[PDB]
C-alpha cells in the first residue's frame, strides 16, 4: 500500500545526483508481475533510459519460477555487479535487495535438496554463514562503498524467527 | 634495472594509483599540500557588557 | 537602619560583575591564542605526514 | 594566565533585575572558558626532525617547512577590552561611594 517503489527510485536518483553513485537492484525471489511493474515504473520516472546512456540502475532478477539455486545466487550476482562499480570506479553504490527473506529461504531449499539436516524451524544448518558470506561484501572499503537497502519479510510476525 | 622506468615497465597499475592517491590527498587535505600554508585568522565577537 | 546597612554591604560587593567581565575577556582571548597555536601546529604536521604517507 | 578569585551568588546579590539573563549568560560563558582552557595544555608539543629527516625522501622539504615553522610569528591576540570595563568599574565605584555617603 504505502509507496515503497517511489522511495527506492528516489534513493537511486538522489544517490546518483548528490554523490556519483550508480545503483543495482537485485530481484531475489520476486514475482514476475511485480518485476515488470518495477521495470516500467523505473523507465517512466527516468531512472532507466531506454534510448540514452544515462540510466542510473542495473537490474538483476531471479524470479519465483526459478530453481532454488538461481534464487539463492541472484543476490550474489547483484552484489558482484555492484562490487565492480565500487572497486573499479570508487563510487558509493546503492544495492537494493527486494527481499532478503526469500534469499534465506532459497538457501534453505538448496541445502534441503543437497540432503543436509535442517536446523531450528527448518532453516539450513549454514544459515548464519550463508548470510554472512554475502552481507560481509556489502562494506565500505578504502576504494569506495556499497550501501544496501534490503526489504525484509518477518515470517509469522515473529521477530525472533 | 629500473631507474629508467619508475615502476618497472608497467604502463599499468597507474589507473588505480591515481584513484587511491586521489582519496589519499582528498581527505588528507583539500589544498596544495605540497606547499607551506598561509593563514587567515579570525578573532572573537564582543558586545555591550556595561550596565544598560 | 539595618536595611540601610544591608544595602551598604551589597553595594560594597558590587565589583564582582566588573571583575567577571575581566575574567571572561581574558579567558576568551587566551583560548583563542592557544587555538591558533594548535591550528597552525596541527595543519603543518598534517602537510608533513601527508608527504610521509604518500 | 592570571585570574581573579570569584564567588558566584555573591555576584548575584549585586546584579539588578533588569539584566539577570545577561549576568548568568556571562556565568555560562565563564564556565565554557573554564573547561576549555582546562582541556588543552599551554604549548604545543614540538616535533623532532630525526623522525622527519630520516623519513621524507624530498630534498630538504622537512628542513624548510619546519624552518618556516620555527621562523613563524603567530598573531598574539590583544585585549582592547579590559581598560574600558576597568574605567566603567571606577565610575561605578564613584557613583555608589556617593550613594553610601548620602545613606
Amino acid at each position: 500500500g504505502v509507496g515503497k517503489t517511489v522511495l527506492i527510485m528516489e534513493l537511486i536518483n538522489n544517490v546518483a545526483k548528490a554523490h556519483g553513485g550508480y545503483s543495482v537492484f537485485a530481484g531475489v525471489g520476486e514475482r514476475t508481475r511485480e518485476g515488470n511493474d518495477l521495470y516500467h515504473e523505473m523507465i517512466e520516472s527516468g531512472v532507466i533510459n531506454l534510448k540514452d546512456a544515462t540510466s542510473k540502475v542495473a537490474l538483476v532478477y531471479g524470479q519465483m519460477n526459478e530453481p532454488p539455486g538461481a534464487r539463492a545466487r541472484v543476490a550474489l550476482t547483484g552484489l558482484t555487479v555492484a562490487e565492480y562499480f565500487r572497486d573499479q570506479e570508487g563510487q558509493d553504490v546503492l544495492l537494493f535487495i527486494d527481499n532478503i527473506f526469500r534469499f534465506t529461504q532459497a538457501g534453505s531449499e538448496v541445502s534441503a535438496l543437497l540432503g543436509r539436516i535442517p536446523s531450528a524451524v527448518g532453516y539450513q544448518p549454514t544459515l548464519a554463514t550463508d548470510m554472512g558470506t554475502m552481507q560481509e561484501r556489502i562494506t565500505t572499503t578504502k576504494k569506495g562503498s556499497i550501501t544496501s537497502v534490503q526489504a525484509i519479510y518477518v515470517p509469522a510476525d515473529d521477530l525472533t524467527d | 634495472q629500473t631507474s629508467g622506468g619508475p615502476v618497472d615497465a608497467s604502463s599499468e597499475y597507474q589507473q588505480e594509483l591515481e584513484r587511491e592517491l586521489f582519496k589519499l590527498k582528498q581527505m588528507f587535505g583539500n589544498a596544495d599540500m605540497n606547499t607551506f600554508p598561509t593563514f587567515k585568522f579570525e578573532d572573537p565577537k564582543f558586545e555591550v557588557i556595561e550596565k544598560p | 537602619i539595618d536595611t540601610e546597612k544591608s544595602q551598604q554591604a551589597l553595594v560594597q560587593k558590587r565589583h564582582y560583575l566588573f571583575d567577571v567581565q575581566r575574567n571572561n575577556i581574558a579567558m576568551a582571548l587566551e583560548v583563542t591564542y592557544r587555538e591558533r597555536l594548535y591550528r597552525v601546529y596541527k595543519e603543518v604536521k598534517n602537510r608533513l605526514d601527508y608527504h610521509i604517507s604518500v | 594566565l592570571a585570574l581573579k578569585t570569584i564567588d558566584w551568588v555573591a555576584f548575584a546579590e549585586i546584579i539588578p533585575q533588569n539584566q539577570k539573563a545577561i549576568a548568568s549568560s556571562l556565568k555560562s560563558w565563564n564556565e565554557t572558558l573554564t573547561s576549555r582552557l582546562a582541556a588543552l595544555p599551554e604549548n604545543p608539543p614540538a616535533i623532532d626532525w630525526a623522525y622527519y629527516k630520516a623519513n621524507v625522501a624530498k630534498a630538504g622539504l622537512v628542513d624548510d617547512f619546519e624552518k618556516k615553522f620555527n621562523a613563524l610569528k603567530v598573531p598574539v591576540p590583544e585585549d582592547k577590552y579590559t581598560a574600558q570595563v576597568d574605567a566603567e568599574e571606577k565610575e561605578d565605584v564613584k557613583s555608589c561611594a556617593e550613594w553610601v555617603s548620602l545613606s
